[PDB]
């Protein structure tokens, strides 16, 4: 949330978009389509393999320890293995607690992130071809086939192709 | 007419909630489970050598109580202690139990060399009816206790050197009779001390004749103490009568081995992970099934559920 | 501070602004106003207290422990009880100094955010009837009294209706 | 003509400043504070259970010192023992003051029953002139001094069976006399020998008569011992002199109790957290007022102030 | 990379500034040339020197312990030396581990917004005289020498000097 | 025509990896080792008063143990004990060795008042071929063997108050003899008692006469005691014989002090921070070179390195 993109902006996810986690519609002459982007997929999920590396399957091994179970009283020596091994456990859960609540913000803040990055990426290809219209999607103003927006998906768009035809339909009267 | 191109994120019909920073409740696409909860209930016999105490104490084991002879000279990772083992032999105690119990457990080994020690004046091989092996009267196995010898037990000063390169450990006893005329029938004279001695340390024990209330219709009693010997050092017992003597040492290791308390089935599996509920794998960072643990684990922590999120956040149509 | 809008292009805060955290100055034919953005001020104080409801009011109960003060010199067990409340101690005290710090830190980063997120809804809002003068301010190019401010600040804005009137103030010589 | 539009934030002209990651000094328009450093001085008397100590140490109240009658039977949350309290009746010691001390304090109640002792042969109910009831000599009220009937102190073997669901906690000692005269004034032999025991333990003490340095003008001491006998064991007390014995036993208990060493005085009012310097408010994560704590308490920290910051940069014209 | 400007956008670093973290390349009339930007790179620098005046030099003075090595076996009570120290290093370990990666992750992330800051402010500053290349480059649409490319990184030139020539060669056929 | 207006950073020839939240191996431009890893070697002996042992430990000093004369009144911030070190006088053992230890070690001081004890009647300053002082026989120059009188041993009842502001510290003993004619010998009686006492303590000892394996060619063991007695308080030292007494007492303070095992050279240097590999630098909060430290030191953690990025992500041509 904290670029704006993901619940903001856009104003929802598509549950229709299964073959990636970004992606691109468009409407045109030829009809309403849609498509994956798997560069900014490959980068969000990389950063969560990332985390997940740090933290699944990374234990350590303890052997011979103490007792943390008594069937006798017997005062001070076991009030102070009893304090210690609760002092360890209280320590390790706010550790979790800690960890899970930080990487959860940065997590949801780096997906946030990747889907920015792909607007913006797409806003500066479109140069004076296209307005951004505040909800993720931009007014093309020239004829734009599926070859034409295959070229803008690809990064492969020549703008100057268009710009005469777009310049014109945007400041007329 | 031209052409209009939007951007956008997927979404899913079943998201989960997590936990963040700003916000207890948030809806994830995905997320992964970060603490383990659960056990299939079997301590895993692999990789690690499980002996399975069944009917017998470690410290039962360790002394030779006779339902315990399938354990003699036997290793282990993790010996486990189960809560139905009993002691039936001669009634004992052990001042410091939990120090000798970790002390053995952590060395992983009962290995038992035996020694010539020379009882020359005293009868050896001391017997009794609360100490059964195969219908006959016995007594501890790697136990030794002496009675006279014609009436007449003479003053006891027995050497013993660690010549090796290891530590020896050694486990010997004082009998507290339960009445005036049982010390004066086994040791043929008044209550005696012992006094076992190295050069760097030394115990002296005082038997107490009297009655405890009855252990298996035995009103008398064994304590039990040990001492260590190093490369170069000497065993001495000096002793006037009571002495439950070794009849040779323990191997002492240091290394990866322990002990635990649990009731779990043993099972024909592979886990490097071990509770006392069974075995759990270590996938996760976290666990709260059980604090005690063996092996390669996940750290214990108070909370049930911890879920980190693998996926943007969820926001449907 | 990361986004760039507080502490940066916005020169500085407005003290005269008390019924908001952001908002709007503007002026016009009709003079000179100010008001503020609920949502953009509710956005920000909503994750304030997101993080407060983790801190306030979440302790733990203790009872029976460990002495921590002696009367006599003892030797070991009491250098190990010490240690040991020495040890917890510590490590509470750097979890309070590194929770502290990073909250702060995010605090900062958040209300920045929040900021900038107002700042970018607008700029879109305005297509081609204003250009940003690169320190938070629009110069919009047509007649704007105060129902067209409002319409801003409203969301309601309709861009067509003066699009040829900025057009033309934008691009004349 | 046109128009101008610009968007901005908030400040105040009373900014504080916050720690952060990169700078130890930065002005926010809000902050609050994380460590709790202050408290009224008072331990509020809700919603624990106090019970004020006042003269008495808790261990007086268990043996029954005379200023300490009041204690008899009471329970608690939280004991508070004063500095300024003191023991008036026989001079003593316990060996391991601090773990009878904690399991008493841990059980959190001083519930007593009595129990018909089988002591045939003796003189009971032995008092002395320093442990005043009253103005007449008395004793520590749960426990019973036997001394000779007719110059004649016979062997001892009183047994007392745990027939009940719950443990029961023994408290008994041993007289040391301060000369060879009074050991034989009051148990009529040389100085004898108690051994308490049970199937799972036994506690062999010896007597040793010799002068200490008066306390409160006598030179002899008693020595405090206790035993937890377990359901379906059995006290058994072996002595020939000496025994300070037990009149009954204490319930033991699990629960939330515990004792606490401070000088505030007790008031009625409500509060969650306790440390010796008093009560402290419980909304704030941290504290630096005591690492002593009992009940839902912030932290212990040693930073004196932590500021959260709850707004955002502060940014004057 | 949180911000997609260094590693993003900006396909590489130049080896040959070495006078500043972020600057400027110009071509024009006069030639090709490089100039840093000091108040960005110090930007970052003073962020950094921050985190270091936090980790550096701020150790903790410790004194009579416990013991922490043994020459004999002894049982429960070295037990529990052990497993207190033992216990007390895992939880440092974890610490000094977290807060590596945390302040890696959150400098890697500063230094890239310090980059996007100044990318932004050259861009507003250019108004309508120029427009984003996609890569960090802005083509100019006027005659920029030398004095002028210096106006530009010293926040001083003047947009309305070269409008109508930029609009002009902008929207050109 | 126009121009090019070009935004960057700049990158690095020799990059170095770093450790992220989302990579292990991300390359920066620049970063610093937070893990010290090294010491030079040596212990300096500055800012802290280090006194080295070199052939005593710190108790031989204590004592009085001949070669460690040097070592009288001496105070230390850090006490250093060699592994080459080993006692030439008495052949002892303290019980809780460890504790007494500590407890010195930790107060700093050997400073040592002597007292005008009362032994009338026995003869003090006994001598012993096992610790020699200047190739005559000698003893622990802080203790006091007293041995019979024209072969008589009177019982010995010596008082010592403490009137002053601090607490006294006093080191005492008991002598096994190797022998019972030893014991007739030294004593004059067979074997005696030993009880040291005060208002709020009392030790008493049972010699136990017998051989032990020769330490030195020394049969027979002297047993270390200690007793702190507080301001108000009184010494009372009760004895039949064996007595190994006090010739005053030792001064226990509370401060920074300490002690360490370690074979590093002294060092004409500065250096806060000291383990038992050598002093080491303090500037990284971070170290991997001993868990044993004294000082301002950094945290010992299990990794050799940690890597903070300086810099930005270095992304070559
Ligand atoms: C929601 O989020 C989670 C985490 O991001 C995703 O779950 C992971 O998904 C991947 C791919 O499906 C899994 O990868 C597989 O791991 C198997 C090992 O599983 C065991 O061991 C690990 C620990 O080592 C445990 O975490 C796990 O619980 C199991 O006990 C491999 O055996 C698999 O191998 C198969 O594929 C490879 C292809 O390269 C072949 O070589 C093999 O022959 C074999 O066929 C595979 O690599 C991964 O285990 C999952 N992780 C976790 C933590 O659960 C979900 O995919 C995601 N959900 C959605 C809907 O996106
Ligand atoms: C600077 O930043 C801080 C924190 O963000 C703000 O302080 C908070 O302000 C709110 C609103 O003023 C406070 O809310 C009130 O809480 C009261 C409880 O106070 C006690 O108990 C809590 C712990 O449970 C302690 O933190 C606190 O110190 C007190 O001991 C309630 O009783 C209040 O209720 C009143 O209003 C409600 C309206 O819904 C009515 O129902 C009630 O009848 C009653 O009239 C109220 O909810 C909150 O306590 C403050 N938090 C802290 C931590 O201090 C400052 O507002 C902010 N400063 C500025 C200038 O913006
Ligand atoms: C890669 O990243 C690191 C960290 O950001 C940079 O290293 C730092 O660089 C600065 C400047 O070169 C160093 O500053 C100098 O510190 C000296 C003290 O050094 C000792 O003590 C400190 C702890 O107190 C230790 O960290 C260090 O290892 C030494 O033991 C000062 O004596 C220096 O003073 C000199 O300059 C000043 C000018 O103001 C004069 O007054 C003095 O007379 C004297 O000439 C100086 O202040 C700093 O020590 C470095 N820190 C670390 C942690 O190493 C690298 O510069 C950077 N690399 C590149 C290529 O950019
Ligand atoms: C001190 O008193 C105790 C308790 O009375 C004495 O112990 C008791 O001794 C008798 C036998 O002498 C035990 O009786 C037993 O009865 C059962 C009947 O089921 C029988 O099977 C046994 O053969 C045995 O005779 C009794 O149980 C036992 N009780 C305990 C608790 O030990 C003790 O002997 C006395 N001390 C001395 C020195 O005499
Ligand atoms: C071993 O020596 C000690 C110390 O001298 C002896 O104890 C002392 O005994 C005398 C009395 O016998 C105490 O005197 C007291 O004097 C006050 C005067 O104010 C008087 O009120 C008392 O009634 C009492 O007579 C003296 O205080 C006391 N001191 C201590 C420290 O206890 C001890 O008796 C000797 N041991 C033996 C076995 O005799
Ligand atoms: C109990 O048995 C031990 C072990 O036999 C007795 O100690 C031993 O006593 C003899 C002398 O009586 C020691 O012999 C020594 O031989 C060397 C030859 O190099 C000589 O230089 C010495 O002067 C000495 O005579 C022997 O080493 C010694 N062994 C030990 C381990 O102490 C002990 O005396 C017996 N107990 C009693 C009460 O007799
Ligand atoms: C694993 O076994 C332990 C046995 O100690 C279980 O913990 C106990 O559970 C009982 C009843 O559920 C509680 O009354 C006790 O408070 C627990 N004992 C202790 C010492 O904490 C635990 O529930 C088991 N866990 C699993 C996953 O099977
Ligand atoms: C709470 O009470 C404790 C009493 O232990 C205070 O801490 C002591 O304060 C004195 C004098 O200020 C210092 O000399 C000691 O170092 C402290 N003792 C210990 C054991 O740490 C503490 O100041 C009080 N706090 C408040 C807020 O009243
Ligand atoms: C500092 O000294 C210690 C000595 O204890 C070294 O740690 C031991 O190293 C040996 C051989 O390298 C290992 O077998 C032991 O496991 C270590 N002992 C313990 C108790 O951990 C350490 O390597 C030295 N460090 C430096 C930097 O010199
Ligand atoms: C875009 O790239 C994909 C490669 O998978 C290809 O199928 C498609 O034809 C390309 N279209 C254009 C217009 O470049
Ligand atoms: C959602 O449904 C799929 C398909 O049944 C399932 O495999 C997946 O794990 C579910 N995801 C979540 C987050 O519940
Ligand atoms: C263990 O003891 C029980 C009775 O207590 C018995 O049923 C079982 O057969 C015994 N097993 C072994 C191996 O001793
Ligand atoms: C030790 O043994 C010796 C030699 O037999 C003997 O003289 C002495 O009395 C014994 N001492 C004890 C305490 O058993
Ligand atoms: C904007 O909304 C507010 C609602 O509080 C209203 O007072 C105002 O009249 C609205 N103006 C326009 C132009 O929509
Ligand atoms: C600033 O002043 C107000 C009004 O007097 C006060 O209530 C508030 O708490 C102050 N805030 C800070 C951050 O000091
Ligand atoms: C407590 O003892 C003091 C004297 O030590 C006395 O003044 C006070 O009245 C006593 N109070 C009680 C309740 O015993
Ligand atoms: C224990 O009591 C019995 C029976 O009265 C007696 O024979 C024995 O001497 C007593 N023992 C002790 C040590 O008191
Ligand atoms: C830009 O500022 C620098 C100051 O260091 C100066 O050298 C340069 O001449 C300035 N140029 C212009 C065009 O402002
Ligand atoms: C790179 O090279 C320089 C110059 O030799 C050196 O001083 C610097 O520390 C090196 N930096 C890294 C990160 O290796
Ligand atoms: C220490 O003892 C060794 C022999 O053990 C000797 O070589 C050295 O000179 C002694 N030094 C001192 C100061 O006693
Ligand atoms: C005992 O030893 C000291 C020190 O050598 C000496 O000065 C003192 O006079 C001796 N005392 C007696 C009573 O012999
Ligand atoms: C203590 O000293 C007194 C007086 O000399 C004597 O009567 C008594 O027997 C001594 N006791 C011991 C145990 O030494």
């Amino acid at each position: 949330g904290i670029f704006g993109a993901i619940a903001g902006f856009i104003e929802n996810g598509w549950e229709g978009m299964v073959d990636g986690w970004y992606g691109f519609r468009h409407q045109n002459s030829e009809g309403i389509g849609q498509a994956a982007d798997l560069k900014s997929t490959q980068a969000a999920i990389d950063q969560i393999n990332g985390k997940l590396n740090r933290l699944i399957g990374k234990t350590n091994e303890k052997f011979h320890q103490i007792e943390k179970e008594f069937s006798e009283v017997e005062g001070r020596i076991q009030d102070l293995e009893k304090y210690v091994e609760d002092t360890k456990i209280d320590l390790w859960s706010y550790n979790a607690e800690l960890l899970v609540a930080l990487e959860n913000q940065h997590t949801i803040d780096l997906t946030d992130s990747e889907m920015n990055k792909l607007f913006e990426k797409t806003k500066k290809q479109l140069r004076e071809n296209a307005e951004d219209m505040g909800n993720g999607c931009f007014k093309i103003y020239h004829k734009c086939d599926n070859a034409c927006i295959g070229s803008i998906r690809n990064g492969t768009y020549d703008h100057d192709v268009y710009r005469d035809e777009a310049l014109n339909n945007r400041f007329q009267i | 007419p031209g052409a209009t191109l939007c951007l956008g994120h997927h979404a899913v019909p079943n998201g989960t909630i997590v936990k963040t920073i700003t916000n207890d409740q948030i809806e994830v696409t995905n997320a992964t489970e970060l603490v383990q909860s659960s056990s299939t209930g079997e301590i895993c016999d692999s990789p690690h050598q499980i002996l399975d105490g069944e009917n017998c104490t470690l410290i039962d084991a360790l002394l030779g109580d006779p339902q315990c002879d399938g354990f003699q000279n036997k290793k282990w990772d993790l010996f486990v202690e189960r809560s139905k083992a009993y002691s039936n032999c001669y009634p004992y105690d052990v001042p410091d139990y939990a120090s000798l119990r970790s002390l053995v457990a952590s060395s992983g080994t009962l290995e038992f060399n035996n020694e010539s020690f020379n009882w020359t004046g005293v009868t050896q091989n001391g017997t009794s009816s609360a100490c059964i092996r195969r219908s006959n009267n016995s007594f501890f196995s790697r136990l030794n206790w002496l009675t006279h010898l014609k009436f007449k037990y003479p003053a006891l000063n027995v050497t013993m050197p660690n010549n090796e390169k290891f530590d020896k450990l050694y486990i010997w006893g004082v009998h507290h009779p339960g009445t005036d005329n049982d010390q004066i029938f086994l040791y043929a004279q008044a209550s005696g001390r012992i006094t076992v001695s190295t050069k760097r340390s030394q115990q002296t024990v005082i038997p107490n004749i009297g009655s405890r209330p009855r252990v298996r219709n035995i009103p008398s009693r064994i304590s039990i103490y040990w001492t260590i010997v190093k490369p170069g050092d000497i065993l001495l017992i000096n002793s006037t009568g009571n002495l439950i003597a070794p009849r040779g040492y323990f191997k002492i290791r240091s290394g990866k081995s322990s002990i635990m308390r649990s009731d779990a089935p043993i099972g024909k599996c592979n886990s490097e992970c071990i509770t006392p509920n069974g075995s759990i794998p270590n996938d996760k960072p976290f666990q709260n099934v059980n604090r005690i643990t063996y092996g390669a684990c996940p750290r214990y922590v108070k909370q049930n559920t911890l879920k980190l999120a693998t996926g943007m956040r969820n926001v449907p149509e």
